[PDB]
């Protein structure tokens, strides 16, 4: 599941995610507006 | 008149308070031009400064109170 | 084998040395019967052997030396450095011989003839030292025995032990003069380390004699004081240990110059008072005498102020007196030569790595360059008392001493009962009341505090809480002086008030109440905050039941009446005093309760809450049954707490005046005390 | 106390050193088994009284 | 009780009566051959007094049947001295005592 | 003066008063290392003890002086004087980049404006004193205790103004 | 409102999430066999070979070095600084359980040939070094953090019990030394049967320093001498001089 949490969980590991264009090459392109996405956990590996 | 030790007390504190603090010291100068020679690497000076700059980079909730600190501060002040 | 074979065989040596340590480590911090259990597994004739054997290896020299100062001489040191920062003088012939300079003056130069430190007469106050023989053959004492005395400490031969470290330091200076290729212990630390710690340590405890201390003197550097030791070429450890005897010589000055201040006291008020008796015999007298003493030393301007009658050789004697003062700590070759040119070639030497040498260095420093302001620091602690009450002194400082010495230990019940004795035997001293003066100097209620505050941080020991209560409400009965130095606690105190037991007998809000009575200066500086929280108890207390009436089989009630009666005396002295009202306590206090209503009691409840008559024989009635009843009992508790809540709101009122100058907020108050209490219901009453 | 005893000894092993050696040092004549030796109280063998 | 066998020959007249005080050197090992105590050791005789409870039985009863100058040695069962409890942290429970005593003066 | 963390106290006092004693006079040295210091660290503990250090100093209170007369007033003027000497000492001398950098941190995480904390503690103290007036305008003649504490509200403002001249002296529109 | 982050934090995430796969698929094929005599297991997840855990193990020893004593003063606190964070990190994330739990289902079986009965003689030959690494990882996480250090306050006799082990015996001493001197609390609830356990070990183990260096370390807490632990060493090292 997913929270909104505050207070220390603010350093923690577990508030840390990536994310992963939708194109291979150039991935680390800048963002366009309204641009498909992945988000990922870092920790657990899962996306939501 | 008088019980001696009482009056011995009065006459320690009137003492004190009239004649010793009108006295007047200029050691400062005197102090820091010493500290200041490194006569035959730092000169004691710096030593002195360099260790009130490590005490007070140290990582600590709360400051601790230091005489030494605001005695020599004092001094190089009124230097 | 032999021992000295362990000094190929390493792994025997590293193992004896950490023995050695672990020798150290159970007998720390008063272990009194462990060393006695010690004394048997290393006897004295093995250190006194082990202290001048010259070819042991370093570390067991250092270890047997730190052994010998753990067993024997590590207690009385502490509590001897413990009682050194205070000085007490008595008024005898001994006393008015002290001068600052010797009486020869046939040397008129400048430098005159300054004097040895630490060689002379001092008539400061130190108890002595205990200890016991060791026995191994005594009857067994009774088993299980508590409030045993305590274990004191076991004994040495003083005499013969210094004079074989007079005779070991010597040994040293002379082996290291030579700059041998085999120094003991096979460095020059191991060589020098230990001899310097036991010195240092029987030269602060007051063995040695004026001959020991001249030849040790003279061993520091033979120049100044009538190869040398400070002008060698030595490591860091050493100079720590050089620093630690210089404090103590200097320490020594600074204590000369106190007593010779005393005595100088004690002759000038002897002849003053004669002649003021006389002159008034002749014959501004109105003023307190601190003000005719600071009226009669009104001429330091060198002026002849007609103000004060002082003849001409009463002033000679002060300005002789006050000069010699100055020309003694050289404001107008010598000990603060000496270390102030050894510290600033340390310094500019080599760049000094240990942070510790460094603070002790410049304290050095800094205490030498600026003489006067030191002895100004020191005057607020130093007093005078007659010669009759020594005797009484001394025991009373036998007593403090002790309990510091149960401080730095884990607490238990023969802690407890030493404690209690020992706070006992202060408070029956007469001395406590006749000099409250000292008592505060001495900071005996800061201890008291210390240990009631260690106590506290489910308690466990509720004898002591109570001791340590009673002890400081008797404190603060004795003087003005004393009730505002109790007085910063007060946020403190408050803080652990509120505990949910109560009946112990003795409680903080006691010393509260005691510090706060009956002082109109003390009421009007008294915070906000501290009355919020008070009342915030009393609510809480008016909303629950009480716990330990019903943990002994007590019928339900919705409230605690016990309890809240604690918290509205505490109010009620907090806003009367001496027969009048102080309006701004009193509006703080009236504004805080209305606004939290449950304060009131179940009777002045809005939402069907019968009146004070209806309640008040209701719990007539519950008195007549001692089946609703049960020492403590239902109706009397529920008849004191509104007694005591009327009380406080019938002091709370304003006084007259101000209702003939028609001010608006004594009409508002006062019309708020009308709505709340019904004429009916006293009349009723 | 002071250590006094008299007796017979064996060319092949009595052979003490100062210092060391069996039990708390101090051995004498007695104390293996290469001597025989007396001291007014006790018969000494083996380090054994 | 406790056995007494001599060492060195005494005056054999004079004995210890009551109230005299009773000044004497001592050397004390256990049973296995461990010693625990010496008065020699720390150079001062040890002086007590007789029939006041002021050291173990043992000791008393072996220093009543000596004479002036005597030198003896004594044996002290576990129930006689410190019996099962021990001195904590010198000897240990249920220990049995031997004692070389010397008499040197009286009163 | 960073390690302080906003609590009062005497080793504050002896910093500043260092402080003050090596910036007298304008020292221009003084200010660019120690202008290069803060730029180079990036903290943001100066400015929040600067801030806390600020939001405590006191003003007149009316309450306590009628307490104290039926037997205080003002007890921290000397800090409040030094803090205010020191903040001018720094921007003395027309020095722009010290100006520009007391009224924003570029590098910083978070900003600080020390202008209108200045400007908010002189709005308490003049209504402090203005209420003090209020309270003096029926009587005819003023009390020695009513002269002195005058006297040093006063002396407060003079230093108060001469910091808020001291910052808008370049000129710097900013 | 987006925010970046330091790089180091995310290596610590990377590492843990493989790490946590890793160590989580060696504890279920630990499981696997557990009561079932045969020749055959698959003590990894799926029978991955296990040198692997051994590699990840010596990794993560290396990564939680102590700096180098020689260093300066400011860089020597900076680098103890990013010591804690990543410790903190870590224990938060929750390796000390896994760690523990490896340890106690690695402690039923007394000896190599014990354990090959049920996995095998292929997977036998690293057991030894495998709880060595394991009780040095551990030892490594909990130095210097006394929150870390806090957690065994309930678990002393698990800690206590293990010392008879002659596999990893070091270990276990280093981890009781760690914990004895980071936290001076446990010291209030040391009993009598501990410290004889203690100087059993050393009648039993030979005349070890280290042994002399813990008892030493249970007399005084932060100022205060505790008695009854002096009295109890006094009591049971003493009379006996042997």
């Amino acid at each position: 599941l997913v929270y909104y949490e505050g207070g220390s969980v603010c350093t923690h590991a577990r508030s840390l995610w990536r994310l992963e264009p939708l194109r291979i090459s150039w991935s680390g392109s800048h963002l366009r507006w309204g641009q498909p996405l992945r988000i990922r956990h870092v920790t657990t590996g899962r996306y939501l | 008149n008088l019980p001696t030790h009482r009056a011995c007390n009065m006459f320690l504190e009137s003492y004190k308070a009239a004649w010793i603090l009108t006295e007047d010291h200029s050691f400062e100068d005197r102090m820091i031009d010493d500290l200041s020679k490194a006569g035959e690497k730092p000169d004691p000076l710096h030593q002195l400064v360099l260790h009130f700059s490590r005490t007070a980079l140290t990582e600590k909730s709360k400051l601790d109170e230091d005489y030494l600190y605001m005695a020599y501060a004092d001094i190089m002040a009124k230097s | 084998m032999d021992i000295l074979e362990l000094s190929e065989r390493l792994d025997l040596q590293q193992f004896h040395s950490h023995t050695l340590r672990l020798y150290r480590a159970v007998c720390a911090l008063g272990n009194n019967r462990v060393a006695h259990a010690l004394c048997s597994h290393v006897d004295q004739a093995q250190l006194l052997h082990a202290l001048e054997d010259a070819h042991l290896p370093g570390p067991l020299r250092a270890g047997y030396y730190d052994l010998l100062i753990s067993i024997h001489l590590e207690s009385a040191c502490r509590s001897r450095r413990s009682m050194l920062s205070e000085y007490i003088v008595p008024l005898t012939p001994e006393t008015r011989a002290i001068t600052l300079f010797p009486p020869g003056k046939r040397t008129e130069n400048g430098p005159r003839r300054h004097g040895l430190p630490g060689v002379g007469v001092t008539t400061s106050l130190r108890p002595p030292h205990h200890f016991s023989a060791p026995c191994f053959v005594a009857a067994l004492p009774a088993v299980g025995a508590a409030e045993a005395p305590a274990r004191l400490s076991p004994s040495i031969p003083l005499e013969a032990l210094r004079d074989k470290a007079l005779r070991m330091l010597g040994e040293a200076v002379r082996d290291g003069g030579q700059h041998a290729r085999d120094p003991v212990g096979g460095s020059v630390e191991f060589q020098f380390v230990p001899v310097l710690k036991l010195v240092s340590t029987l030269l602060v405890m007051g063995i040695f004699g004026d001959e020991d201390v001249k030849q040790i003197l003279k061993m520091i550097e033979p120049e100044v004081f009538t190869e040398g030791l400070l002008q060698m070429k030595l490591p860091e450890s050493v100079k720590l240990q050089m620093c630690n005897l210089l404090e103590y010589f200097c320490d020594q000055e600074l204590q000369h110059r106190v007593e010779s201040l005393a005595a100088f006291a004690e002759r000038y008020v002897d002849k003053l008072q004669a002649n003021q008796r006389d002159r008034y015999g002749i014959l501004e007298f109105r003023s307190p005498p601190q003000e005719q003493i600071n009226m009669l030393l009104h001429f330091k301007d060198g002026e002849d102020e007609e103000d004060c009658p002082l003849p001409d050789e009463i002033r000679q004697d002060l300005l002789e007196f006050h000069q010699d003062l100055l020309t003694h700590c050289g404001i107008q070759q010598s000990l603060q030569e000496l270390v102030s040119h050894t510290v600033v070639r340390w310094a500019q030497e080599d760049f000094v790595q240990s942070p510790e040498l460094v603070r002790a260095m410049f304290s050095l420093l800094h205490r030498q360059y600026d003489g006067l302001g030191e002895l100004l620091r020191a005057l607020p602690r130093a007093y005078t008392i007659s010669p009759s009450s020594v005797e009484d002194t001394m025991s009373l400082l036998e007593c403090l001493g002790q309990i510091r010495s149960l401080l730095i230990v884990q607490m238990g019940p023969q802690e407890e009962n030493l404690m209690i004795q020992s706070i006992g035997n202060i408070m029956n001293n007469k001395v406590f009341y006749q000099h409250p003066n000292l008592m505060r100097a001495l900071g005996m209620h800061e201890t008291v505090m210390e240990v009631m505050v260690n106590v506290l941080g489910e308690i466990r020991f509720p004898k002591m809480v109570t001791s340590c209560c009673r002890f400081l409400c008797y404190f603060c009965r004795i003087s003005r002086q004393n009730q505002r130095s109790m007085f910063d606690h007060l946020s403190y105190l408050l803080e652990n008030s509120g505990i949910g037991l109560g009946m112990q007998g003795s409680t903080p809000l006691d010393v509260a109440a005691a510090s706060v009575i009956d002082n109109n200066e003390l009421a009007l500086a008294l915070q906000e905050q501290d009355l919020e929280k008070v009342v915030s108890y009393l609510a809480g207390c008016g909303l629950q039941s009480c716990p330990m009436l019903l943990a002994k089989g007590y019928p339900d009630i919705g409230w605690n009446p016990c309890g809240g009666e604690r918290y509205l005396d505490f109010l009620r002295f907090a806003v009367f005093v001496n027969g009048e009202s102080v309006e701004e306590n009193a509006n703080v206090v009236v504004r805080l309760l209305i606004r939290k209503p449950e304060c009131f009691g179940p009777a002045l409840r809005g939402e069907g809450g019968s009146g004070l008559l209806a309640t008040i024989e209701e719990a007539i009635r519950i008195s007549e049954d001692p089946a609703r009843d049960g020492r403590v009992h239902l109706g009397h508790a529920i008849m004191s707490f509104y007694a005591a809540l009327i009380d406080l709101l019938g002091r709370c009122a304003p006084e007259m005046h101000l209702i003939q100058a028609g001010k608006g907020e004594a009409l508002r108050i006062r019309a708020i005390l009308r709505s709340l209490v019904p004429l009916d219901d006293l009349v009723g009453i | 106390a002071t250590h006094l005893r008299v007796g017979w000894a064996l060319t092949e092993g009595y052979s003490p050193y100062p210092g060391g050696g069996e039990g708390w040092g101090g051995n004498g004549v007695g104390d293996d088994l290469y001597s025989y030796g007396f001291d007014g109280l006790h018969l000494w063998t083996g380090h054994v009284p | 009780g406790v056995e007494i066998e001599t060492i060195s020959p005494g005056d054999g007249r004079t004995f210890p009566k009551k109230g005299q005080t009773c000044v004497v050197h001592y050397t004390g090992m256990l049973q296995n051959g461990k010693k625990f105590d010496s008065s020699r050791d720390r150079n001062k005789p040890f002086k007590f007094r007789i029939g006041k409870q002021e050291v173990i039985k043992g000791f008393e009863e072996g220093a009543a049947q000596m004479s002036l100058g005597q030198r003896a040695k004594l044996t002290c069962t576990p129930d006689v001295a410190y019996g099962a409890t021990g001195h904590p942290g010198v000897i240990p429970p249920n220990a049995t005592l031997i004692f070389d005593v010397e008499l040197l003066n009286l009163e | 003066i960073s390690a302080c963390k906003g609590e009062t106290g005497a080793m504050v006092s002896s910093t500043l008063k260092l402080g003050i004693s090596i910036l007298n006079g304008g020292n221009a040295d003084v200010q660019q290392k120690m202008l290069d210091y803060l730029k180079d660290k990036k903290e943001v503990g100066f400015f929040q003890s600067i801030q806390a250090l600020m939001q405590t100093c006191s003003v007149l209170d009316l309450n306590a002086f009628e307490r104290q007369n039926k037997a205080k007033v003002m007890a921290d003027d000397e800090f409040t004087q030094d803090l205010f000497r020191f903040l001018q000492l720094l921007c003395e001398g027309h020095n722009n980049d010290f100006q520009n950098y007391l009224r924003t941190q570029t590098g910083n995480t978070t900003t600080i404006n020390i202008i209108i904390c200045t400007v908010d503690y002189l709005l308490r103290l003049q209504e402090s004193i203005s209420d003090f007036y209020w309270y003096y305008s029926g009587k005819d003649v003023i009390e020695e205790q009513g002269k002195r504490n005058f006297s040093k509200a006063m002396s407060v403002a003079k230093q108060v103004f001469n910091s808020l001249t001291e910052y808008i002296q370049g000129p710097c529109t900013g | 409102s987006l925010t970046r982050c330091q790089q180091e934090e995310s290596q610590a995430a990377r590492m843990i999430y493989s790490t946590a796969g890793l160590y989580n698929h060696f504890i279920k094929g630990l499981d696997s066999f557990s009561g079932k005599p045969r020749g055959s297991g698959a003590p990894a997840g799926t029978a991955l070979p296990l040198e692997g855990v051994i590699l990840s193990l010596q990794d993560l020893i290396g990564y939680f070095e102590p700096p180098s004593e020689e260093l300066q003063h400011e860089e020597k606190q900076s680098k103890l600084r990013s010591l804690r964070n990543r410790q903190s990190l870590f224990q938060e994330e929750g390796m000390l359980s896994l760690v523990l739990n490896c340890i106690d289902r690695l402690n039923v079986y007394t000896t190599a040939a014990h354990f090959a009965e049920f996995a095998g003689e292929e997977a036998a030959e690293s057991w030894k070094e495998i709880v060595n690494l394991l009780y040095e990882i551990l030892a490594s996480l909990i130095r210097g953090n006394r929150a870390n250090c806090a957690l065994f306050s309930n678990n002393l006799d698990w800690l206590v019990s293990k010392l008879d082990r002659l596999e990893a015996s070091s270990g276990i001493l280093e981890v009781l030394y760690c914990v004895l001197i980071e936290s001076p609390e446990v010291l209030n609830i040391i009993q009598e049967n501990h410290i004889k356990s203690i100087i059993s070990l050393l009648d039993k183990h030979g005349r070890n320093h280290k042994v002399l260096d813990v008892l030493c370390s249970l007399c005084v807490c932060n100022g205060v001498a505790v008695c009854s632990n002096q009295d109890l060493i006094t009591e049971n090292l003493l009379p006996g001089r042997e």
